[PDB]
């Protein structure tokens, strides 16, 4: 399993409804939840990226 | 049965127990504020009867304030309904009933809402359609509503899963139709709950008056004389004192009767021990102990103690 | 007004209803557990006015921490709009003017408000948005708020839809310059509220310990060995028994003034009872130490009379 | 500080930020509830511990009842936990060691503790997962509540935590054996919160009624002698009103464990300024004044004074 996030409901629907409104189970807030190196640096047009992380570069030390 | 504060998280699932462990701790906040001055069970507020039916075996309760050991207010002015009529053909009878009003003890851990026809006492009873205008500006709606699952009972049947709060008392007449006590005391909340207390009381107060102004008139403006003062004299102010300085307390709490008991028991028994050393030669301490849900055995004790003690 | 309790179960849902009667149950139990706090009705702790704006005859108020008798509390410090200016400029006549503190009535079909040019019965439940800061976490996000509707009105106009509690006077100095009366003990007190009675309680237990070491260092020469009776040798002894046991319990009423004065006429009361019997030829009794919505004629009168009656 | 009640109608949100606030009014309507009578930096209700870990000089809590001078209770049966003391021995001397509890001042941005991400200020939420049914039905689920930090700090370590409440006093005895004196007495919402308090109002009252008796009967041998009185029957006329009036209050505050001690020591300071008077040859007119802080300054020289002047 995986501990996902988002996607969000395009109503809010947590207004307080008082013409009709109804409970059972779906209840929540504003976001649901859905259980079910070396590398360089700053250079030119594509390929500078480690896709999202960015280290290898300033270990200087130890 | 304890009491969880619920957390009020952000992106999670609700539950209505988080509503009802939420709801049940600002009464158990208002117990703990309550129990810090006064120190009893409490009990009724102006409980008033029908009498119509009374040739016939039925009652028909009216209106009642009442609060249990638990915190637990019912009113039927605001909140909940009348309980039900209870039937008295079932006594034979002719001497004492004792109508008690009986609230089901509260649930353990599992069950207690009165749909299901079996045979289980623990019950709140539910409400619906019950149109209800917001305070908006909008119109109403059908919400649910609680009620308390109230009736009236005995007091000689046994009462093991109930409460017991006592209301009345009935003497059948000689005639054999039935009548109310005159003399019946419910434990007391409010001393406007029941009106004889309140005539013997008003009744106590003139009697103390014109034992204090004889005394007065008995005081002429030459202080001087010792050999009259040391004689006939030489009590009198040992007996002004306690009606002087008793009475503006006592008159400050008949003035608006809407006051504990406790706090009047507090004086009564402070000025029947102060006017007990003048005929000190009865029993030394005949003045009765306040431990009482049971007030037929504390006040007109204490108010045929004074009104002999005047004399 | 039919205060309703709703009921969470497992298919009950979400109303505004639900959570605004629950809302007024709490507040109503408020009531319930005060026993002196319903003795006297409903008080005023604070209440400060600026002086400057009156040559302009304008008014303007600061802090107002009042109890309603409907059990609504005001609170210019925890609540935030204060009422607006009272325009003075219609008052020609220059005699007293009385100042309350005005709160429409709750309609029960009615509700908030919207934008104010709707109707013409005036109307509470004025909204607000304020950022608010969520705790147990990081966030600040916005929730519509609720602040009541105070207007500041004189004693004498059309009264209508709308509580009353009275918080200052004007009378109108000689050079055609409004201010404020200096001995107008506001109304529905809680002790604290007004600063001048204070320093004459202060006053009153300082003057009585005066005379009470006066009366103790007589007694001194008679070096306990007491003749059967004496003419003074008895009336010395109630102003030591009258003084004595009243003394240190007067004192601890003083320390700390929070605390409702229905306490205090009960022990101003005795003291002044324990001394008429002490010397009187005249046929003068207490002040009622009563509470009421006019405190000048309770305090004032047993300071003037405990002053004289010591001594 | 601020305090915000949300509006409630047909548009908002669901958001978290309303039901905190509403809460948190609810407990400033509680407590100045409770301040229309008494004032009070709160005390403890019950403190026991256990004397079988002591000779490992552990130290631990089974039941704790108290509050706090904002107005937060504490319960060691619901909203539970409490880790034990590690070492004692720290400490190499007896009568310095004392145990208090405390609970961490609040962060006005932050909230609960959820991570080690140990600041200078710490926390005073958790959260905790329990499993909770109340409803109408059968089944149990798991919902997450709110749960309070408390450990059990000494008296001279440091303040960022709150502290400001003892609840005992540990002292060994020769033998390397750490165990708790009886004269220690915490700030006190009840009475029986100490239970070497009580023992020592039962002497009091039995050692009260014996000397009432004895002059009962001296005044059954003087009922000879009711209009011939001497120095012997009128201090005695003067000493016997004194303790009449006072007992039946004190038998009734001796059954009622559960009241604020206040009303115990306002009667207590009337009792024994009446008998100043008739030693006043032997003292001087010193009582002690009331401290909400250590009352054990207090009620051990006034309990020891009573038991010297009435003998």
């Amino acid at each position: 399993h995986d501990r996902r996030r988002i996607p969000l409901k395009t109503p809010l629907t947590m207004r307080v409804h008082h013409p009709v409104s109804l409970k059972s189970r779906p209840v929540m807030g504003d976001h649901a939840t859905d259980v079910n190196s070396l590398l360089p640096d700053a250079r030119l047009s594509c390929r500078p990226a480690a896709g999202s992380p960015q280290l290898g570069r300033t270990a200087v030390m130890r | 049965m304890k009491i969880y504060r619920p957390l009020w998280e952000d992106g999670a699932f609700l539950m209505p127990q988080q509503f009802q462990q939420q709801a049940a701790w600002d009464v158990h906040l208002a117990d703990s504020v309550a129990r810090m001055g006064l120190a009893h069970p409490w009990g009724v507020v102006a409980a008033e009867f029908d009498d119509s039916l009374l040739p016939l075996s039925r009652l028909n309760a009216t209106r009642l304030i009442v609060r249990f050991p638990d915190g637990t207010l019912i009113d039927t002015e605001r909140a909940d309904n009348l309980p039900p009529v209870c039937d008295l053909s079932t006594v034979s009878d002719r001497s004492l009933v004792d109508i008690v009003l009986a609230l089901p003890l509260l649930n353990a851990n599992g069950g207690n809402l009165d749909n299901g026809s079996e045979s289980e006492r623990p019950r709140r009873w539910k409400s619906e359609r019950v149109n209800v205008q917001e305070l908006a500006g909008h119109e109403q709606s059908e919400v649910a509503v609680l009620r308390h699952n109230l009736t009236l009972r005995m007091a000689h049947q046994e009462n093991a899963a109930w409460l017991t709060c006592p209301v009345t008392r009935l003497v059948r007449d000689a005639q054999g139709q039935w009548c109310r006590d005159p003399r019946f005391i419910p434990p007391l909340l409010t001393l406007s709950a029941s009106p004889s207390l309140m005539t013997e009381l008003l009744e106590l107060l003139h009697h103390l008056q014109a034992r204090r102004q004889r005394l007065m008139s008995m005081r002429r403006e030459n202080n001087a004389r010792l050999a009259d003062f040391a004689v006939a004299d030489v009590s009198l102010f040992w007996l002004l004192n306690a009606l002087n300085s008793a009475e503006p307390v006592l008159k400050e709490l008949l003035d608006m009767p809407y006051r504990h008991p406790e706090l009047l028991y507090r004086e009564l028994a402070r000025l029947a021990g102060s006017l007990l050393t003048f005929s000190l030669e009865h029993n030394v301490d005949a003045v009765p102990a306040y431990h009482h849900e049971t007030p037929e055995n504390v006040f007109p004790p204490l108010l045929s103690l004074l009104n002999r003690l005047l004399e």
